[PDB]
DNA sequence: TTACCTC
DNA sequence: CCCAACTTGGATGATTTCTTCCAGTCCTGGTAA
RNA sequence: CCAAGAAAAGGACUGGAAGAAAUCAUCCAAGUUGGGGACUAUUUUCUGCCGUAUAGGCAG
């Protein structure tokens, strides 16, 4: 997997191979460095007004012969017809009129904000930020009101 | 138009005011299905570690591609037609539109998406070049007082569409507990109409009719 | 037992003798442009029929 | 702490 | 460059249109005593 | 100060079995394309020598 980023300030970043970068650990040289530079652009954008910033993120995937792809799924009613699909996938209309597979904005978003490893003084894996510390995999909550957290 | 005006006004010391706003439609795609709410509601207030879903609504959503032509006016005799102001016009641009998310054209193919004209002849000439499959939306003349009158008007034309136009008051503004800011009033939705005009029709109508009829305002 | 046979035959013929291949099953046409009797063919790897 | 209802 | 461009007689007959058995869930309401 | 402000639909699959479109059938008749005409112009390739020599090499 290769990742490439351009921004409105003229910078460009390139990860030659993203498959090994962990949450916890230390990155290889000429990768750790790009993380520092990107951090600076964003740290500013987040807090100082009157700066226009805009980013364009592309990636490439090397695949198998006929590999299956997993786009976002729609939320639906059960059809009563038996001629209508029970599992329907999300697509986007292209400028030429054809449809293409896509991933929804809020699904990209939920991934980007998965940064909370501040709970219970034991980092584990990070959670999607939520007022109550919701844990979807275990169907529970890590900052239950009863704890004061 | 107004949230955009307020943001720009906090950046430029001179008074800036928007008389009119125009709307053009290049792409319109209907999206099926409905959004799932975040689990923001505890199943029980105390001694329960289960999270419930607030409820579900049935709405309709779409993706747009559109251009705007805003009539900008500066009260002061001396104006600021400079690169600095073009940057400030890019910064002031809101991120929210019609409940959805607004973005500029993609970076890898960027051109000057934020130009300014002080000549009707140059601006109209460039606008006549737009693709034939798009729509300009114009204000209508007809006065309708019922759905039956609307049915007849729509049977006769092919360019006429109903639109939501604003609100009609049920009472005079008063002070009321729970108001976000100042006075509060109840209202019912106002249903009105508009026309859909092809780029080919204004290539022939001329700049005179376009700048007289093609711009919308409040009141 | 994986048994195969390969059967070939040779026909010694007349000068321009007519040949009788399989026909297709068709419905009565009314365009007056399509043949009323249509024959079955195969496509070769090089495009010839 | 319990149940009661829209073609 | 320049001048022409065609009438006519006609467009099918027989009988048939198949079968077996199935059709999944689960989390997602206010209101009262 | 945009019916305002925030939102992860996710998980599992095995439609298979058999088959024969045939019989015949005829496109014919005549017909006239046709008369005229500057590719050389303000262009460059001219003069001697070696050599049995319209071979093959050199000075202007």
């Amino acid at each position: 997997t290769k990742i490439e980023i351009k921004t409105s300030l003229g910078s460009t970043y390139h990860i030659p191979d993203a498959r090994r970068l962990s949450w916890s650990g230390d990155w290889p040289e000429l990768e750790q460095k790009q993380l520092e530079q990107l951090t600076s652009e964003m740290a500013k954008a987040l807090s100082q007004p009157d700066i226009f910033w805009f980013a364009d993120v592309t990636a490439s995937l090397k695949t198998g012969f006929c590999q299956e792809i997993f786009p976002s799924q729609k939320f639906t009613e059960r059809p009563d017809d038996h001629s209508v699909a029970s599992r329907q996938l999300a697509t986007v209309e292209c400028s030429d009129g054809q449809l293409a597979a896509c991933i929804n904005p809020q699904k990209i978003g939920a991934a980007l904000q998965k940064i909370d490893d501040w709970w219970a003084n034991d980092a584990d894996l990070p959670l999607r930020v939520h007022e109550y510390g919701a844990n979807h995999e275990a169907l529970t909550a890590l900052r239950h009101p009863a704890t004061g957290q | 138009c107004h949230d955009y005006e307020r943001r720009l006004q906090s950046l430029i010391g001179q008074s800036v005011y928007f008389r009119g706003l125009a709307w053009y439609l290049g792409r319109y795609s209907l999206v099926t299905g409905k959004h799932l709410p975040e689990p923001s509601k505890s199943a029980d207030p105390k001694s329960v570690s289960a999270i419930r879903r607030p409820g579900l609504l049935d709405g309709r959503y779409c993706d747009l591609g559109m251009d705007l032509i805003i009539e900008v006016h500066i009260p002061t005799g001396g104006s600021l037609p400079f690169t600095t102001c073009l940057d400030l016009l890019r910064v002031a641009l809101p991120a929210r539109f019609a409940g959805g998310c607004l973005h500029p054209p993609s970076l890898y193919e960027e051109y000057n998406w934020c130009t300014v004209y002080q000549d009707k002849s140059t601006l109209f000439t460039v606008l006549s070049r737009l693709p034939r499959y798009g729509c300009w939306i114009y204000p209508s003349d007809a006065d309708l007082r019922s759905f039956e009158e609307l049915s007849e008007a729509l049977a006769l034309d092919r360019r006429l569409r109903p639109v939501a136009t604003g609100f009609v008051f049920l009472e005079e503004p008063v002070e009321r507990a729970g108001s976000i800011e100042g006075q509060h009033v109840y209202a019912e939705s106002a249903i009105g109409t508009a026309l859909c005009i092809n780029p080919v029709e204004m290539r022939l109508a001329g700049k005179k009719r376009f700048f007289g009829a093609g711009f919308w305002q409040l009141n």
